[PDB]
RNA sequence: UGAGGUAGUAGGUUGUAUAGUAGUAAUUACACAUCAUACUAUACAACCUACUACCUCUCU
């Protein structure tokens, strides 16, 4: 964006160099090296890394390390090292105490590394105890110092010396700098060859120095000799008056100062009076603030006067050039090494500058005076300037205005890198740690007085043509003369108005500075090739015709010579890799001589991720550059071959990767899905915004299902039996419960054709919780055509008339073709059982639509009460709802009551008054009974209690005062007067079932929608059956040591690095225990121009080339072999040696490098180590996860699971898809990761995550669940019957609805001549009745459901074939040809579908294990890199039976030694799947039964990788994660030294670094438990349930939650958390979150991620 | 009078028989809400009459159907919550302030305030009383929601222009010659412009075994000019002499 | 369990925002920037539902 400029992206002819550590340490597996190192920390790591290797060496035949180390024996605190190796290694390590004298029983044998002090081991082994020959590593931890030196020479001038070298074991020299030394420099080159004789190693210095030495761009040295700096009027004027206060205040009297003389004087000595006015405001500012600071007098006094002392100057200066009187105003008072430095800017005109300092006061007025020259010149306007200084301020004291500095650093380290200043003045502070953009100039001011100044400073300059160009000028002499006053000259402007020297020591520093670097890179092994060979090999880089994939035409791709290189570097830079992985191209040259010229061979090696598992094996040239382009070439082309390098030849990436197997390609759809994909803005499929319409399918057992006078149908009793009275708290009338099971009249279904088994429900009444079934009359009941007119209007009657469920739009059509089944009111017999009361029938028949008689008072006067009559009776009265009729039950005749009862208001006289004055009715019987009646209910959906909610909750019932007080107070009750009533036909009980039928048969359709998707599944895969034992039944389920401790490990490990940077000091001297090359290198730098002076401005045939690129191939061969062809195909070079290398013996090559650099360490297999010669070819129960019960034969789920998967949550029923539905978002992606795993065995997981992620999707189970048209099978609505539901045998127009003994062509003839025959607007589409809207997310959501379902009855099968069945197909399928008649059918066999076939779907196979045997003997490389990890696997109790699975997860993608598997990558992504299914099952089976939010969270909180990191280090891994990184070493060592401060348990803040990499292992040994044991779940949880149990339980009874959404949900619209911003270190970065009004809280962490972690526990634990 | 119209239709349906029946045409669930559409029906012997009315509440759809009945018988809510989470505030908090005695007709009084405003609503019930006081609160919050060393060359500049003709008289004298009195010429300054003089000669003698003397210039910095000699009185006078070169320096244009 | 109104309380849906957990990268040196990839939370809100408490008109 702001950035994007080109980085050097990656080498082109060096092939992109590792980083030297690992250099370092694999010269150290074959050489007894001296690794000279700066910095402890590094030095530490190769050894931590080199014991460990060599350590395995060890343990073999039984060997042990050592490590004499001078800082042992004085105190018993354990030593830098002791940490990193008893918590980072399974070695068991043993620094001994101060005057340590063996506790106890100590056999020395039994330890690994054994931490020493030096006379500790010519004790120990002159005690002889520790053999010489059984120690296999020696780490003298200093040898580059003096003392150390005299102490460790008695060893090897006693024991190694004389020792023959089959038995001196690897003598690593932790030396420090050999490039700082400090020993002038001519007796340097004795010493360390004294050190090389008699430490008995040779120096194998690759630092990174000396990585920027050998693959970088060298960039242009320019040592300018500025010239001498002449003096004026004003600046004598100005060094008149600082030498008169100097020498005053040497005699001012107090029985810092000088810090400003002795600063300011050498401003005015090499800048002149313009920069000493600007430094004079730097120290005049600091004299602002310390003449105030201080609370002595007299040094207020001095610190004022000094104070003076620069005003006097700023109004000299300021007196001068305004006011005598701007770039020649500047050029004209500068002193002349300002001079070159602005015509090294004004010349270098794109740029990043990097000028060096080494004072804080120089840095800031080197900035001032390129703001303001920037702010003149034309040509610098490109420069926009931005200064550094050091650390002045403190943490303890004046933390406001350290804290501002610190945001300085921050703010201006963040600026200079992406682009925004190009201009980086800084100071020593910018040598290390600090990391800048690539550079094209380094303007050093100072000399660089140290090497390590000069070299890690000309080290950045990495812009290809870059430049280095140091000033030289005068150095200071002090013109002092005394303590005279102003001078004549001085008074007068007042009253008025040896370059030689320093350059030739400087040619001699920098000829000493070159001699260091060529030493250094004489110590170097893997030496590289000089220039001319780059441009022989240029020159020689067209007789050979590029490699084409499309070679037809000539503007498709094409791998040059160059680009031979550049490519190998492009792919594996593309390679997957980590933040601490560097991955790079490893490289082994060689030469042998061939009938004449010696040729360079190559043998080349790709990271251990790439799927190129073997040697490219490279082709020979007179040139080694040349021969390493050709090699890069062969490389190139094989990967082409290979596949990873597709047609256009750039690396694939995810985006371009496509599925392989046809039937994951397909993604196909119906046309109006697409349509709306193209569209972008409507809602788009799959989401739960889109809102589709389907049909309420009334089920297929009862469509065309009316009997018609003859036909044979059954008769269903719906009967109905009471499980649970009500509780006496909700019963706040006292009615009497009434059992539904002795009830007389009851109902009966009556069908053509069967519905079979179902869920025997429950329903929740008035009267307290029924159970609702079906059962069959034995004998099928003929109808004659009289007694379906009867039945007609019988049905009519109770679903209008009694129920009044009928809607307006619909019909009654008794001749009806869907949803048309019958309802008879059935009588229990005397006997027993029932039958349809025929009776009743012909009552209902006669009894009509009876409006109620108004019984004048003549029957009233002559027919007494009856109390047959009115005890169970409905008993709706007469005077008052007479054509809409309102009933009421009889709970009660009492007795006690009458019409001269009194009435209870006092607005009348008692019941016998007041229907006269309010109706004009006489009560004639006023001796009569009265009527405790309560409502008939209305109601109807009794699915869900009202007692209980939903998660078992019993919610608050009536009190006792609104029971037995106004239960039983006349106000409150209705009691009505039998004569003012009439008997409705239908009775109480049978308005008992009556009314409870609607909710009978919508549970009945939907277990029948259920079984309907059971039997069509059994139809299409034989998964299932399809008609047949009873289902189950449907159910809802209802102090102050920890913080010393912490300071003492985060102080310790810093201290490593604190003690680096208190050694920028000098190393080694002999106490007697060149100058041709100097002089030389002063010719060459006066001679060769690299020398600016102090006025110089700065600034063949193609036959020819087949005869000198193939001189082992004469005049003969080549001539056949080239033909009339322009240019060779590569295959020419390839077949020629292969012709000679059939031609002759056997060839011995010689493996170079000088040695071992790129060899013995990564991919070595025919050698003779002594000599270094090869000889090679160039030619090739208690909750089982895995329980499956026995498919076959099985009946599928049952029709309650599969409705309870059909049912979503808006019906606000009792069950409930949401628990299948996240067990079956789960289960789908771990088995489709599964798949992607066994059939993809090459693909990078990142394009696994892509297929698994286009199969998962909501788009693809929308899709597909919309393919076979699932949300015409689902409820998503509540269920009102009165609402949105259709009675049997009547009809709906379904389209009349929305468009407006006629109403009876609708049917029959058509709709729109029906029509035309005669809040938000007004229209609404959609039918209430027998359609329902569902979102697509919802039909996603159902489809994960329903392979929850599937997956709870019938299995990890059953759910696969649930999924092969629904589409996605993650199985493999075996097509027999009709083999069989489909009678056996296993499941997943299909139909004989066109011609006669099955299609069989297969199960999944044990794979490949990931053993690479492009090495001879990788069984006994697997037992030897996996030695000693069966403590590990103790460590977490599974013995891996494939142990490559082990290595595998345990390799980091970095660990090069490996040759034998992959990284752990593939398996990270299998191991992720596999555990997030076994978490999310596990709370699923949780008996408390969590909800979807529950179990997210409680699986947020135990699958987390902070969490899993915490696990890996408690239960011991991190000692076995085999890595080479440095950085990862690193954060591993801080994070276990806090782990075993708190026991292995769970300014800016800063939290120690959680390693990702150690979460990604846990992950990975749990997919390879997976893999390794055929594929099981009981294997990976019986380890990961050891594990994480106490987590498990601990988490379970309360909740951890993460901290970031614990801070941002406790203050909920309060707390956060703003953008990230990068420090001044360039690798860590700051997150604030400010709690309002309370506080902002600030963390810090190499990414955004733990910053914002970091942050949030700072403001948790601030808050509390 | 405040019944609802499908208790008013209730009312005038229950004196003259006649119970009404309530069906629900069409529910709509889009985007962000969903509508209710009833129909209310009139009997079925005698001029039966129907209508149909919306709302996006079951009993707002219902209402509506009623009084559409009686005249033919004749949502984020929280971008105030959002806007407070923006300018940097813990969350609002309206409390319930009031309300009426009675049961069935209570219209409650709810105020919200912050640190800012405060603002209030009254409402039939109490939800409706804490959208319009929001409402309200969403309305008043969204209607009205070195240098030094230039320093002290500046105002000695200002001293000087204070000072007078001694500054040039200065300037036109050669400070070489001790003939002219510097302690006493410098007390003619402090005299002459507003301040005073201060000469400090600390006991000590130096390695030198000399005398100085340092000059306080009795303004607004601090100020010494330095001066020695082998007597007291010389270096307090080399002292005087100095001040005479910062003034003669300062003066100078 | 007439109808209406109000208060809690207990369920769920949907919207809007802030997120999280897992996965995943390629731009990018490498990261930030992710994420119509999966799951969910919180806050506010709309709605539906259940019960309780107080009422008013009924009804008795
Ligand atoms: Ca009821
Ligand atoms: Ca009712
Ligand atoms: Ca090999
Ligand atoms: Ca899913
Ligand atoms: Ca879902
Ligand atoms: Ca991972
Ligand atoms: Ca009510
Ligand atoms: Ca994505
Ligand atoms: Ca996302
Ligand atoms: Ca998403």
């Amino acid at each position: 964006m702001a950035f994007h400029w080109c980085d050097n992206n990656l080498h082109t002819t060096v092939f992109t160099p590792r980083d030297f550590q690992v250099e370092l340490l694999a010269t150290a597996y074959e050489r007894n090296t001296i690794i000279c190192l700066g910095h402890r920390s590094s030095k530490e790591f190769i050894a931590l890394k080199l014991l460990q290797e060599l350590s395995r060496r060890a343990r073999r035949h039984g060997r042990v390390s050592v490590y004499l180390s001078c800082e042992v024996g004085t105190s018993t605190e354990p030593c830098s090292i002791y940490t990193m190796l008893t918590h980072l290694t399974d070695l068991r390590v043993w620094q001994e105490q101060p005057d340590m004298q063996i506790p106890f029983d100590h056999c020395w044998t039994d330890y690994h590394v054994s931490i020493l002090r030096p006379e500790g081991f010519l004790y120990l082994l002159e005690t002889r105890e520790l053999l010489l020959s059984r120690v296999e590593l020696i780490v003298l931890e200093d040898c580059h110092d003096s003392a150390v030196y005299q102490r460790i020479r008695p060893l090897f001038e006693n024991h190694i010396m004389p020792a023959p070298p089959a038995d001196r074991p690897r003598i690593l020299g932790l030396a420090g700098p050999l490039h700082s030394a400090g020993c002038e420099l001519q007796q340097l080159s004795a010493m360390l060859a004294t050190l090389e004789q008699s430490v008995l190693c040779q120096i194998e210095s690759a630092s990174d120095i000396v990585t920027v030495l050998r693959y970088c761009s060298r960039p242009h040295e320019y040592i300018v000799q500025c010239a001498p700096f002449e003096m004026d009027e004003l600046s004598l004027v100005l060094a008149d008056v600082l030498n008169t206060h100097k020498s005053f205040l040497l005699d001012h009297r107090y029985d810092d100062p000088l810090n400003v003389i002795n600063s300011l004087l050498v401003v005015l000595h090499e800048m002149g009076p313009w920069c000493t006015q600007r430094a004079a405001h730097h120290f005049y500012q600091c004299n602002e603030k310390l003449k105030v600071k201080t609370p002595h007098e007299r040094h207020y006094l001095l610190y004022c006067l000094v104070s003076t002392a620069l005003i006097q100057l700023y109004s000299l200066c300021e007196h001068a050039f305004h006011r005598h009187l701007s770039r020649q105003t500047i050029e004209r008072y500068s002193s002349p090494k300002v001079r070159r430095l602005l015509q090294t800017l004004r010349c270098f005109k794109t740029l990043c500058a990097l000028i060096y300092c080494n004072q804080n006061h120089t840095a800031r007025v080197l900035f001032e005076l390129l703001a303001e020259i920037s702010r003149r010149d034309p040509d610098l306007k490109f420069l926009r300037c931005q200064y550094t200084t050091d650390r002045v301020a403190d943490p303890t004291t004046e933390p406001k205005e350290a804290e501002l500095e610190h945001r300085r650093q921050e703010e201006v380290l963040k600026r200079f890198r992406m682009h925004d200043c190009n201009v980086l003045i800084g100071t020593s502070v910018l040598e290390e740690g600090i990391d800048v953009p690539k550079c094209n100039l380094v303007v050093r001011w100072d000399p660089p007085t140290t090497y390590r100044s000069y070299v890690q400073c000309k080290g950045r300059a990495r812009a290809a043509p870059a430049y280095h160009v140091i000033l030289v000028a005068p150095s200071y002499k002090s013109p002092t003369v005394g303590s005279v006053q102003l001078t004549d000259r001085s008074h007068r402007y007042i009253c008025a108005t040896s370059l030689a020297s320093t350059t030739k020591d400087l040619v001699h520093q920098m000829a000493q500075y070159r001699e260091i670097e060529q030493m250094l890179l004489s110590k170097c092994a893997n030496t590289e090739p000089p220039e001319q060979e780059q441009c022989e090999a240029e020159r020689f880089s067209a007789c050979l015709a590029a490699y084409r994939p499309k070679p037809h035409l000539l503007t498709g791709a094409s791998v040059d010579l160059g680009s031979a290189i550049a490519l190998v570097n492009k792919y594996c830079a593309r390679l997957p890799s980590d933040t601490f992985t560097k991955l790079t191209a490893l490289w082994r040259c060689t030469r042998n001589e061939r009938a004449g010229v010696t040729l360079f061979q190559y043998t080349l090696r790709l990271p251990i991720n790439s799927p190129l598992k073997h040697d490219i094996v490279g082709l020979p040239m007179p040139t080694q550059t040349l021969a390493r382009r050709l090699a890069a070439l062969q490389a190139c082309v094989e990967l082409h071959r290979i596949g990873e390098l597709d047609d256009q030849l750039q690396p694939i990436g995810k985006e371009g990767f496509r599925a392989l197997e046809p039937d994951w390609e397909c993604f196909e759809l119906e046309p109006e899905d697409e349509q709306i994909v193209q569209l972008s803005d409507e809602p788009r499929p799959g989401t739960t915004k889109r809102r589709q319409y389907y049909y309420k399918r009334i089920a297929s057992e009862f469509c065309d299902c009316r009997p018609v006078a003859g036909a044979p149908c059954y008769l269903y009793f719906i009967q109905l039996t009471l499980q649970c009275p009500i509780p006496e708290e909700q019963n706040t009338r006292g009615r009497k419960i009434y059992p539904p099971e002795d009830a007389q009249q009851g109902f009966g279904i009556l069908t053509t054709k069967r519905i079979p088994k179902l869920s025997a429900f429950s329903i929740f009444t008035r009267s307290g919780e029924v159970k609702v079934s079906l059962e069959l009359a034995k004998e099928r009941v003929i109808l004659t055509s009289e007694q379906i007119v009867c039945i007609n209007g019988f049905l009519n009657y109770t679903f209008t008339n009694v129920l009044r469920l009928q809607k307006f739009l619909m019909l009654f059509d008794p001749d009806s073709t869907e949803n048309c089944v019958f309802i008879v009111p059935t009588v229990k017999a005397p006997a027993g059982g029932k039958h349809i009361d025929w009776q009743f029938l012909e009552l209902i028949q006669a009894n009509g639509n009876t409006m109620p008689r108004a019984v004048p008072d003549e029957e009233r006067q002559a027919q007494p009460f009856d109390p047959q009559r009115f005890q169970d009776a409905v008993v709706m009265p007469w005077y008052r709802n007479q054509d809409q009729p309102q009933y009421f039950y009889v709970a009660e005749i009492c007795p006690h009551l009458s019409p001269l009862s009194c009435f209870p208001g006092d607005n009348y006289r008692t019941f016998k008054h007041y229907y006269l004055v309010k109706y004009g009715l006489t009560i004639q019987n006023t001796s009569q009974p009265l009527l405790d009646v309560d409502h008939t209910s209305a109601r109807l959906n009794f699915l869900t209690p009202r007692y209980v909610n939903r998660k078992g909750v019993a919610l608050p019932t009536s009190s006792e005062e609104t029971k037995r007080a106004k239960r039983e107070n006349l106000e409150q009750k209705q009691i009505l007067v039998p004569e003012l009533c009439t008997v409705h036909p239908f009775p109480a009980s049978l308005w008992r079932t009556a009314v409870c039928l609607p909710c009978i048969l919508y549970r009945i359709n939907g277990l029948l929608l259920a079984d309907d998707i059971r039997k069509q599944v059994s139809a299409d895969l034989g998964l299932g059956r399809q008609q047949i034992f009873e289902w189950p039944m449907l159910d809802f389920g209802w102090e102050k040591r920890q913080k010393q401790l912490s300071i003492i490990q985060a102080t310790n490990a810093n201290e490593r690095q604190y003690q680096q940077t208190k050694n920028l000091l000098i190393g080694f001297n002999f106490k007697h225990e060149y100058e041709e090359s100097i002089a030389k290198l002063k010719t060459e730098i006066e001679s060769g121009g690299m020398l600016v002076p102090h006025d110089q401005q700065l600034v063949v045939s193609m036959m020819e080339l087949l005869k000198q690129l193939l001189p082992y191939v004469n005049e003969d061969v080549l001539a056949k072999k080239l033909g009339d062809r322009r240019e060779l195909l590569l295959s020419d070079l390839v077949e020629l040696n292969a012709d000679w290398v059939a031609r002759h013996e056997q060839e011995t090559y010689n493996v170079m490098g000088c040695g071992d650099s790129f060899d013995n360490y990564n991919d070595h297999h025919r050698l003779n180590l002594d000599e270094k010669q090869l000889k090679l070819q160039y030619e090739r129960a208690g909750f089982s996860f895995d329980r499956q019960p026995d498919l076959v034969g099985h009946p599928g789920p049952s029709p309650s699971i599969i409705l309870q998967a059909l049912t979503m949550s808006n019906a606000n029923d009792g069950i409930n898809l949401e628990r299948l539905e996240t067990i079956g978002d789960s289960f789908l992606k771990y088995a489709i990761t599964t798949y992607l795993y066994i059939t993809y065995e090459n693909v990078h997981e990142g394009k696994l995550s892509h297929l698994r992620s286009k199969q998962v999707a909501n788009l693809n189970l929308y899709r597909l669940g919309r393919r076979k048209r699932l949300g015409e099978y689902m409820i998503a609505t509540k269920f009102e019957p009165h609402d949105n539901w259709l009675p049997p045998c009547y009809y709906v127009p379904k389209e009349l609805e929305k468009a407006l003994a006629d109403l009876l062509d609708i049917k029959n003839l058509s709709s729109v001549q029906i029509c035309e025959m005669v809040d938000f607007s007004c229209f609404i589409p959609y039918n209430l009745v027998s359609q329902h809207s569902i979102p697509d997310k919802s039909i996603a959501d159902c489809v994960e459901a329903l392979i929850g379902a599937y997956l709870i009855e019938c299995g990890p099968r059953g759910a696969l074939l649930f999924m092969a069945w629904l589409g996605v197909r993650v199985l493999p399928i075996t097509r027999q040809l009709d083999g069989g008649n489909q009678e056996q059918r296993i499941p997943g066999s299909t139909k004989p579908n066109a011609e006669n076939v099955v299609t069989v779907y297969g199960a999944w196979p044990t794979p490949r294990s990931p053993l690479l045997h492009f090495a001879p003997n990788a069984t006994e490389e697997l037992d030897q890199l996996l030695s000693g990890f069966e403590e590990f696997e103790e460590s977490l109790g599974y013995k891996f039976r494939d142990r490559s699975y082990l290595l595998q997860a345990m390799t980091h993608a970095s660990y090069t030694p490996n040759r034998l598997t992959d990284c752990y990558q593939r398996l990270e992504f299998l191991g992720d799947a596999v555990l997030d299914y076994l978490i999310t099952r596990h709370l699923y089976e949780d008996p408390r039964q969590h909800s979807p939010g529950a179990l997210t969270d409680l699986r947020s909180a135990l699958v987390n990788n902070t969490i899993f990191a915490s696990l890996a280090v408690r239960h011991g891994f991190h000692k076995f994660f085999r890595h080479l990184s440095p950085g990862l070493n690193d954060v591993i060592d801080r994070f276990v030294r806090i782990q075993q401060e708190n026991g292995h348990c769970i300014d800016d803040a800063e939290d120690v670094e959680v390693p990702k990499a150690l979460g990604d292992v846990f992950e990975s040994i749990a997919g390879a438990i997976f893999l390794d044991s055929n594929m099981s779940l009981d294997v990976v949880w019986h380890v990961y349930s050891n594990m994480m149990s106490p987590e498990i339980e601990q988490f379970s009874n309360s909740v951890p939650k993460s901290p970031i959404r614990e801070l941002l949900e406790l203050e909920p619209e309060t707390a956060k958390f703003g953008k990230p911003e990068k420090l001044a270190d360039g690798r860590r970065v700051r997150v604030t979150v400010d709690v309002f009004c309370k506080g902002t809280f600030r963390g810090i962490g190499r990414n955004y991620r733990i910053a914002k972690c970091t942050a949030a526990k700072c403001a948790l634990r601030q808050l509390k | 009078a405040m019944k609802t119209p499908v208790s008013i239709l209730q009312e005038l349906l229950s004196r003259r028989g006649i119970t009404p029946g309530y069906e629900l045409v069409q529910i709509e669930g889009a985007i962000h809400e969903p509508t209710f559409r009833f129909r209310v029906s009139f009997k079925d012997k005698d001029t039966p009459f129907t209508a149909m009315g919306a709302g996006r509440s079951k009993k707002e759809a219902k209402h509506a159907a009623a009084r559409a009945l009686i005249d033919k018988l004749i949502n984020p809510i929280g971008w105030l919550q959002e806007m407070c989470m923006q300018r940097r505030w813990p969350p609002p908090s309206y409390e319930t302030e009031t309300e009426v005695g009675l049961p069935h007709e209570r219209l409650f009084t709810i105020a919200c305030s912050i640190l800012n405003y405060r603002e209030m609503g009254k409402g039939k019930s109490k939800k409706i009383a804490k959208r319009l006081a929001a409402h309200r609160m969403w309305m008043r919050l969204q209607e009205t929601p070195t240098q030094h060393s230039n320093k002290v060359s500046q105002f000695h500049k200002t001293l000087k222009n204070a000072t007078g003709k001694k500054l040039l008289k200065l300037q036109k004298t050669c400070l070489k010659n001790n003939k002219i009195d510097y302690i006493k010429l410098l007390g003619e300054i402090a005299t002459e412009n507003q301040f005073e003089v201060t000469y400090v000669d600390i006991e000590e003698k130096t390695f030198s075994g000399q005398f100085q003397c340092l000059v306080q210039l009795s303004t607004l910095p601090v100020g010494v000019c330095h001066g020695s000699g082998p007597t007291a009185a010389d270096a307090q006078r080399h002292a005087a002499q100095n001040a005479l070169e910062y003034l003669k320096i300062m003066t100078k244009k």
